[PDB]
């Protein structure tokens, strides 16, 4: 009967933001009053919905999609915006019906010596379209010649990791981010809040 | 579940090569080769490795096993070798994340 919700936000691992996650919630009741009235979020922004209302409200589906990134890139996961992450790594539709929820995790995701496991995508031909994802490992072709699956100039490994280091300023920190979209379509509401 | 690697440790000579081998293991679902990399001894770096020239790989999805095969070892090889891989995960197999094999120590000597 009840969504989800803490498995989302309470998960011991996230994905990269590359490998970005998302989690379908449908046929439950889910009292967001819990997230929103929580003094635990650093961003915690909503689009084409006010959040004191889920509570009252009705839809299709709920998405949650989840990864870590750096938190002078938290910016960058909003409608309209451009980047590396924007643009290579996770879009946001300029029409966005959601909320963008993120929170510093220096104390789970940052280790002493780096830590490696959290990667982005630092090249691609094109922009992602909204909510697409990219898990290719392809050498990407910067110049003129073809690199023939070669690394070497003007032909690089897309994946870069991000090496977070506890001794980093708070720019530079890991933070966990959740997204929610909000999907209402000429169906049956599967997903209601508790009224 | 998790990355096998084999062989966990390795001595050898000048000249020789090493095959290291990660076998997919308690997974239900697909996964893909990320990349390998090293870890030099009293570095906590980790040093992807590009593949090319004497540093060979392959991937068999049939035994769900991808390996990295170096050649003309030297000793500044001497470090630790690790796989990584993402794997999808959950009922559905709708989650993803990275999983690391528990790494080959290479030691290279004359
Ligand atoms: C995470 O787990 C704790 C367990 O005590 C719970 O109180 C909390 O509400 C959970 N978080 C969310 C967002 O549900
Ligand atoms: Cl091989």
């Amino acid at each position: 009967n009840l969504c989800p919700f803490g498995e989302v936000f309470n998960a011991t691992r996230f994905a990269s933001v590359y490998a970005w996650n998302r989690k379908r919630i449908s046929n439950c009741v889910a009292d967001y009053s819990v997230l929103y009235n929580s003094a635990s979020f650093s961003t915690f922004k909503c689009y084409g919905v006010s959040p004191t209302k889920l509570n009252d409200l009705c839809f299709t589906n709920v998405y949650a999609d989840s990864f870590v990134i750096r938190g002078d890139e938290v910016r960058q996961i909003a409608p309209g915006q451009t980047g590396k992450i924007a643009d290579y790594n996770y879009k946001l539709p300029d029409d966005f019906t959601g909320c963008v929820i993120a929170w510093n995790s220096n104390n789970l995701d940052s280790k002493v010596g780096g830590n490696y496991n959290y990667l982005y995508r630092l090249f691609r031909k094109s922009n992602l379209k909204p909510f697409e994802r990219d898990i290719s490992t392809e050498i990407y072709q910067a110049g003129s010649t073809p690199c023939n699956g070669v690394e070497g100039f003007n032909c690089y490994f897309p994946l870069q990791s991000y090496g977070f280091q506890p001794t980093n300023g708070v720019g530079y920190q890991p933070y966990r981010v959740v997204v929610l979209s909000f999907e209402l379509l000429h169906a049956p509401a599967t997903v209601c809040g508790p009224k | 579940a998790s990355v096998n690697q084999t062989p966990r440790t390795a001595t050898k000579e000048t000249g020789e090569s090493l095959t290291i081998n990660c076998v997919v293991t308690g997974a239900s679902c697909s996964w893909s080769r990320t990349y390998w990399y090293r870890k030099n001894p009293g570095s906590s770096n980790q040093e992807r490795i590009s593949i090319s020239g004497r540093y060979v790989e392959s991937v068999n999805k049939g035994a769900k096993s991808f390996s990295l095969r170096i050649k003309d070892l030297t000793v500044a090889d001497s470090a630790t070798y690790y796989c990584k891989a993402l794997i999808n995960t959950g009922k559905d197999c709708t989650m993803n994340f990275h999983y690391d094999g528990a790494g080959t120590v290479l030691t290279v000597n004359q």
